[PDB]
């Protein structure tokens, strides 16, 4: 029976840690910051492209 | 003196020869119903984890 629950165990986390890197918040709160970053970054070029045009 | 006491002895090793051999008996067939039934209790178990 102790052979059996500690198995199960084995077996969920093997699951968890290949499905991590889409799965987990802290992979994914890493890919939202890197695309804020660039969203805010675009609304500055389209905000000065009468400034850019003329340059 | 010595023929009385040698009554009661053989009395008393009847007894005891009677006894031992129905107790053996016994714990033979209790054993044996035991076993047969921790082995129900070992298959309705491995059944159960596997659901689980």
């Amino acid at each position: 029976a102790e052979i059996n629950q500690k198995s199960l165990e084995l077996e969920l986390l093997r699951l968890e840690k290949e499905t991590a890197d889409i799965t987990h918040p802290l992979y994914l709160g890493q890919k939202h910051q890197a695309l804020q970053a660039m969203n805010s970054h675009l609304e500055a070029v389209l905000r000065e492209k009468r400034s850019l045009r003329q340059r | 003196m010595v023929e009385m006491i040698e009554s009661q002895t053989l009395l008393l090793t009847y007894l005891t020869i009677k006894m031992q051999k129905n107790l053996f008996r016994l714990e033979e067939k209790a054993e044996r119903n035991l076993l047969l039934v921790n082995d129900q209790k070992d298959q309705l178990q491995e059944t159960i984890h596997m659901m689980k």
